[PDB]
């Protein structure tokens, strides 16, 4: 799409629809006429065009207006509105950019922000830009938060995020063209290589994978087609479907077997009883033929009787010949049958011992990207996201993904080393009670208006606490807490000081022994300038891979890297980084997943403020004083960056509208 | 609305395979004796069969009767219509037989022979004691 109808992509919104938010800031335009719809909607999509031409410079609403035509720039207040609404809901003039307008001189309300990641970053610079006093208090000596980036010399490899997923409606592609983001596209091919050391033949590495895909589709069928969701009170996982799935299959292949053959012994007994008929019409004409022969030795002259004799045995046999004759044309239309049968058999097995394992790393490689064993994803909803999936090639930031946050955390008010202990919300107010992390008893307080939390979901799963509300969440939201998965992959950073692999291979797989360890180091990645190798551990192993020295983890890697591309060419590597996500006290995992048993639903309850009762009772409703963003909070992006970065700007919106007012409504 | 290709799933099987925590594997394993059981059934009736095609060794040969080639003629020799008699006796109405007997009369001849020499070879007779057998 391009024009004004790109842009409306390009910020994940229909282009000829107005979207339940805009109904809701606009409820005199969606519920009026249709003409006035289209006005706005162009205004909108014109406006947006202009952001995403130059996302460099703040878009005053002078300037829009200014570049509007008629009879779109005719109601200046709806321009105003429009452009309001934008800029509110951080669909314009986000990220970094410069400021026409230098910000208000004095500041409106007072916001902690617990947590500086991207979600935590993104809010942060909002808030500011709506002249709201903003302190960020990070438990870590950094920003970035579960984007990290690992940096010695000149090697550069995250060991966060890493991927964009497509610049086709992501907000991080606005972002790269504000920071100096390196880009580089992923290609795709990816070569396997077994236990042995030695790659899966294109024959095989198709015959796999398609049956892989096969599966995939089938599970999906036997949720939405079958509803098979519930499995003795239990919540059906994808494992279970995956596996019920394959036993049907090999089940298949056995009947196949079994009728088959069932078909050659109803031909063979068909021969026995021919054979048998056969046996006893040779005997027949045995017995016929000498009685023939007797009968002609009775030399001639001979009465009629005696001649008759002759002439109905010989009719007889001849009969009888006729019979045998129509049974051993029936015999060689049976016999070549059963040759038939015998000579195309059905499949011998669905899947043997090399395929079982192949197909175990597409299995390890679909566990890596949900970051979670497949038997603890939800049957139903895993995939409940991909409908929202961005266009284009999937890039890697060449640079390190750390540039993103540490562009965005400037100007901002950062107390690092500040580990958040306890959050107070209250109908006046809060206060945020967080500790020095290199000396725990230095105490330090904080008062604001309101706290926007961007903990991670595996720090607000731990039990106990490690960050104590007061008063308490409300049940529904630690359910939500509780159902969701927070899952963990990691990541061993290789740094070589040569290239040994081949160059123009991005990715390339190793296949795993068993079921068990088909996570372990499955995948090898190669992106960066230096010589770097970057190996993956996955679904079930890599929670157990934590508790295993780097040496360990790193001989594993050589020993792997032998294997396929010679036990030489494989030198001693110079640098090493092993990640434990799933040990990080700030982070207790990797990102979030659609549990069993869990929903999109729950990525909602995330996301929504806890509201205070009152102080004094009978006192009027209270505002909402706690707000939630990050990875965990935003239903349609989850486990992402663009997902944090946009649940970000979600909040802003919403502490903004809640503590600054929505002159735009009107 | 329909499963994968070469994807087989109903939901009959379905039930079946999630019965329980071994209702995979018991499923399986019923079908892994069923293909033995019919694997060495096999064998067996073909091992019969084998036995039965020696017993036919050298076919029917030594007990074929060279071709009579005679052509066909319209008048009864005292001596065939003897024979007719006789093959009525034997065969009743089977008029392919007794002309086969006979050599040289036609199918429908042997039938107007049945019309003609009615009376004075009691015919009648002749079919009430072939069908006494
Ligand atoms: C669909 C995907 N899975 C995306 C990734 C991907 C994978 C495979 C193929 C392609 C892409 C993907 N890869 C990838 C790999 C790995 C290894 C990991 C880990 C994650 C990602 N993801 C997910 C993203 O990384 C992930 O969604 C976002 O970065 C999360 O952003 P926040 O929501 O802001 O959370 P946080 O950053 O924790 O900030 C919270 C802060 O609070 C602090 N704090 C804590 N406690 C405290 C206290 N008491 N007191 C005070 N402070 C306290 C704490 O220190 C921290 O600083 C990727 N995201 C991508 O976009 N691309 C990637 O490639």
């Amino acid at each position: 799409p391009s024009g004004v109808e790109g842009a409306a992509f390009q910020s994940r919104l229909p282009h000829d629809r107005m979207t339940s938010q805009e109904a809701a800031c606009f409820p005199d335009i969606i519920s009026g006429p249709q003409q006035t719809q289209k006005v706005f909607l162009f205004i909108r999509n014109r406006t947006l065009q202009l952001w995403l031409d130059n996302p460099k410079i703040q878009l005053t609403f002078e300037a829009t207006l200014q570049q509007l035509e008629a009879p779109y720039n005719s109601d200046t207040v709806l321009v105003h509105r429009v452009h309001s609404y934008l800029e509110r809901h951080g669909l314009i003039n986000f990220g970094i950019y410069k400021r026409i307008k230098p910000l208000p001189t004095k500041k409106t309300g007072k916001v902690i922000i617990i947590g500086s990641g991207v979600s935590g970053l993104a809010a942060a610079r909002q808030l500011q830009s709506f002249g709201m006093d903003v302190t960020l208090l990070e438990a870590r000596d950094r920003v970035g938060g579960r984007v990290a980036t690992f940096r010695k010399g000149n090697y550069v490899a995250d060991l966060g995020a890493m991927v964009v997923t497509g610049l086709g409606g992501n907000p991080m592609a606005v972002v790269s063209k504000q920071v100096n983001m390196e880009l580089a596209k992923i290609k795709q091919k990816c070569p396997l290589y077994e236990a042995n050391g030695q790659a899966v033949p294109k024959e095989k590495d198709e015959m796999v994978e398609q049956e892989f895909n096969r599966l995939l589709e089938a599970t999906s069928y036997l949720s939405h087609q079958l509803d098979f969701n519930v499995l003795n009170n239990k919540p059906v996982s994808l494992g279970q479907a995956l596996e019920v799935v394959i036993q049907l299959q090999e089940k298949h292949v056995k009947d196949e077997q079994i009728e088959h053959w069932k078909k050659i012994v109803k031909t063979q007994e068909e021969l026995k009883e021919l054979l048998n008929k056969m046996v006893n019409l040779k005997e027949k004409i045995k017995e016929l033929h000498q009685q023939y022969k007797e009968a002609s030795e009775v030399k001639p002259p001979r009465d009629i009787t005696a001649e008759f004799l002759v002439k109905s045995k010989h009719r007889d046999l001849t009969a009888l010949c006729k019979e045998y004759d129509e049974l051993a044309e029936t015999q060689g239309k049976l016999e070549e049958k059963l040759q038939e049968l015998e000579a195309n058999p059905p499949s011998d097995v669905y899947l043997s011992s090399r395929d079982r394992q192949i197909l175990d790393w597409h299995f390890a490689n679909l566990e890596f990207a949900n970051a979670t064993p497949l038997s603890t994803l939800s049957l139903k909803h895993w995939d409940q996201d991909d409908d929202f999936e961005f266009t284009g090639s999937h890039l890697t930031v060449r640079n390190g993904y750390s540039c993103v946050p540490v562009a965005l955390a400037e100007g901002l008010d950062i107390k690092l080393n500040t580990a958040v202990r306890q959050v107070r919300y209250t109908a006046s107010g809060c206060e945020v009670i967080a500790v020095n992390t290199r000396s725990t008893s230095q105490t330090f307080i904080y008062k604001c208006d309101a706290v926007l939390c961007t903990l991670p979901l595996g720090v607000l799963k731990q039990q106990p606490p490690a960050v104590q509300f007061v008063p308490p969440l409300p049940e529904w939201k630690t359910s939500a807490v509780q159902r969701m998965g927070f899952g963990n992959l990691n990541k061993v950073v290789l740094c070589f000081d040569r290239v040994f692999w081949d160059p123009s291979v991005n990715l390339f797989g190793h296949v795993g022994s068993t079921t068990a360890s088909r996570g372990e180091l499955f995948l090898f990645w190669n992106l960066y300038k230096a010589p770097i190798l970057l190996a993956l551990v996955a679904g079930e192993a890599a929670g157990i891979m934590e508790n295993i020295s780097d040496d360990v983890i790193v001989g594993r890697c050589l020993a792997i890297l032998k294997g396929i591309f010679g036990s030489s060419a494989v030198p001693q590597p110079k640098e090493t980084v092993v990640s434990r996500w799933r040990a990080d006290p700030w982070a207790r995992g990797s990102y979030s997943y659609v549990a069993a048993g869990s929903s999109g639903n729950d990525y909602d309850l995330m996301a929504q403020p806890i509201t205070p009762g009152p102080s004094i009772p009978g006192a009027p409703q209270p505002i909402p004083r706690l707000f939630f963003a990050g990875e965990h909070t935003i239903r349609n992006y989850p486990a992402t960056v663009h997902g944090a970065l946009l649940s970000g700007l979600r909040e802003a919106g919403r502490i903004a509208d809640q503590f600054l007012g929505a002159m735009y409504t009107l | 609305r329909k499963p994968p290709k070469g994807m087989f799933l109903s939901q009959e099987d379905v039930e079946a395979v999630s019965a329980n925590a071994t209702a995979a594997t018991t499923v399986l394993r019923q079908l892994d004796m069923e293909l033995v059981s019919v694997k060495r059934q096999i064998q067996n009736i073909k091992q019969t069969n084998s036995a039965l095609k020696e017993k036919l060794d050298g076919g029917i040969e030594p007990y074929r009767l060279p071709e009579v080639i005679q052509k066909c003629n319209a008048r009864w020799t005292t001596e065939e219509q003897l024979l007719a008699v006789q093959a009525i006796r034997k065969y009743g109405r089977d008029f392919q037989a007794i002309s086969d007997v006979i050599g040289n009369k036609s199918v429908v001849q042997v039938k107007n022979f049945f019309v003609n020499y009615r009376r004075r070879f009691n015919i009648d007779e002749v079919l009430q004691e072939w069908e006494a057998e």
